[PDB]
């Protein structure tokens, strides 16, 4: 634990799917009921509902916390810098994205090629992830009782890495990081 | 310019007369009589007040468009096309020269143009009407969506400003509801194996 | 391009396997096996010579577009959307990887991407079904537009290249028919009081 | 004669382009579907109409159509400023004076509001006349004679066309007799 670094994660705006509301203090999202009348530059996802932190990894440990709380819906990991930010592609490590998450309520998945079901004797509430950039592993953990959720050992180590998230939802509870501390 | 735009209409709540009921997502509409009695209902220029009225928030200057709306047992109501500049606090007959251009139910028969002189002979109950706009031609149509097949076109008439989307209920808790356009799988996981009968 | 196209879907004649006999007007399609018995058909590049289908002379590169189908009383027909770069000759599997998105009806049943492994369990008859793509969405999706109910959209692909409706018929003298984009009074004078019930 | 007989050649630049004007710009037909040709300022976007390539600015002119047995066909003329961009009434009022058939056998003048003709034989072939400093306006069958209609005493403050609109796909050119 104490090899990696607490991360100060803050979403980009400019990332940001229209369709996706960043809080002013650039920690939480929320969907709007309807895309908002924003530019389509370079960095901003047009078609997946995501959006990236600042920052991206180079070289290092890294961890930070997502607080999930009861949504029913989310994804998280990380993404390459030069990932297609343009019309749908598939969320997958081939195409640059490690993440996993929870659709429906109840069905947790890790989004690889193809996607499976993941086991969670618990819903995870504040989801813990863990990044060893030379290793090209990430590790999701549920942050309060400290238990294994899933591991990827493929990620790029050839490649700036950006935290990622993506909700499709439109539902009280946000998405939100908790602050590097 | 050349293509059929299927048009996604969602009703705009400032136009909606008061004993309106709008759905959430505001694509079904019923009438609530007297739902604000003993209540002040703030002054809207936007609002229709003499009649129970709701348009679509979309405008159209141009294009050929077209929406379908769900109308089976309502039977007082008027749909179609309206100019946005047309009378909203007096009431006004809902014919081409006051801006409106209308398929009406009213006691038991069809009438184009809400004129009494313009009985359909339709043979079947409509369920399911088709509301055409060309702008360029002046043409306002209507479609049984059943076969698909031709009911009544307007007069043509010079539209001139922006036109929207028109809804009326003569009538009581019988809703009508303004199909969504088609969007696939637009803001669903859509599974390796395909997503099958997706329910709302 | 936020737009819903409804395409006016007319057959490319010089795609259609020879078993097939198009319309004149190219908005229908059945199959006459042999109908060519004793001729030599010219076997030009763009001709399905195994598979018993006919691709639309409309390609798609972006957008989102939709198209209807009449299917009552066909036994065995295939419907979707494949690239424009699909093997035309041998038989090809009619499978996403291959370039084809597709609802089939065979031998009673209705399946999705033409598997055996995909049996839709539709509790109706199909009668008149919806054909709709998202192109930057990698969406072909299929609806029952009798209530406009959702049947089922294939996993998300990646076209790359441009795509074109998509029709295969596996039964004898059993026409489908490519419902045309509505028109309103297109073409047509409009008498003072409206048109009325217009039939072609 | 009364009338400077017109040489009446279509002008191609003015045609719909759903419609076919000849090699020798004296007929016009209908296509099954739009040909791609620009939306240049002097093209009918809308109506099926093909003007003349003289307009008239005074005097006396006549010419005559062959119109067949085409169950569909409306001709005269039209002021130079008339919309050539989407639909307008074809009246006296948004400057047009014309007259024709439709649906096999209804004769109208094409007036605020339509009125329907009672024309004893059906013409093959008509005569129109302009009388730019009258204001009048006239169709006849030239074969026999007859009188099929007149527009009275018009103040014209435009150069007018020879206009011609046809709706529907028949074998029955329109042509404009030389
Ligand atoms: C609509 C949407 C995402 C769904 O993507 P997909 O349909 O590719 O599914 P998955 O990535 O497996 O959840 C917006 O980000
Ligand atoms: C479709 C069409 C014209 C019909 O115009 P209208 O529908 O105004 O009828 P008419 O009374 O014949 O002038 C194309 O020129």
């Amino acid at each position: 634990k104490a090899l990696f670094k607490p991360a100060d994660v803050i979403l980009d705006p400019k990332t940001a799917n229209p369709i996706l509301l960043v809080s002013e203090d650039q920690r939480s999202v929320q969907r709007a009921k309807e895309p908002q009348d924003l530019p389509d530059n370079p960095e901003r996802f047009n078609w997946h509902y995501c959006v990236l932190g600042c920052e991206s990894f180079i070289s290092g440990r890294h961890y930070w916390e997502v607080e999930v709380g009861d949504r029913k819906e989310w994804h998280i990991g990380v993404c390459s810098k030069n990932v297609q930010r343009k019309g749908w592609v598939k969320m997958t490590p081939e195409n640059g994205f490690w993440t996993m998450g929870l659709t429906d309520g109840n069905k947790y998945r890790t989004l690889t090629e193809p996607r499976t079901n993941l086991k969670l004797p618990k819903p995870p509430k504040k989801v813990g992830v863990f990044l060893d950039y030379e290793t090209g592993d990430i590790s999701f953990y549920n942050a309060v009782d400290g238990s294994h959720i899933h591991t990827f050992l493929d990620v790029s180590f050839s490649e700036a890495l950006y935290p990622v998230f993506r909700i499709l939802t439109l539902e009280p509870t946000a998405l939100t990081i908790c602050p590097a501390l | 310019r050349t293509f059929l735009h299927a048009v996604d209409v969602v009703l705009d709540p400032d136009t909606a007369h008061p004993d309106l009921f709008l759905s959430e997502d505001r694509r079904s509409v019923r009438r609530c009589p007297f739902r604000h009695l003993g209540e002040s209902v703030p002054d809207n220029p936007e609002r229709f007040d003499s009649q129970p009225c709701v348009l679509g928030r979309e405008s159209f200057a141009s294009g050929k468009h077209y929406w379908e709306v769900e109308v089976e047992n309502v039977i007082e109501w008027t749909v179609g096309v309206c100019r946005d500049s047309v009378e909203r606090k007096g009431e006004v007959l809902l014919i081409p020269q006051n801006g409106f251009w209308t398929l009406e139910m009213h006691k038991g028969q069809y009438r184009a143009v809400s004129s009494p002189d313009r009985i359909l002979p339709l043979k079947e109950s409509l369920c399911r009407v088709g509301v055409f706009l060309d702008y360029e031609a002046g043409d306002v149509s209507f479609y049984n969506m059943r076969d698909r097949s031709h009911i009544y076109t307007c007069p043509r008439s010079a539209f001139s400003v922006p036109v929207r989307p028109f809804f009326r209920l003569g009538c009581e808790d019988s809703p009508i509801f303004i199909c969504p356009a088609l969007t696939g799988a637009n803001g669903v996981t859509v599974p390796e194996e395909g997503l099958t009968l997706h329910r709302v």
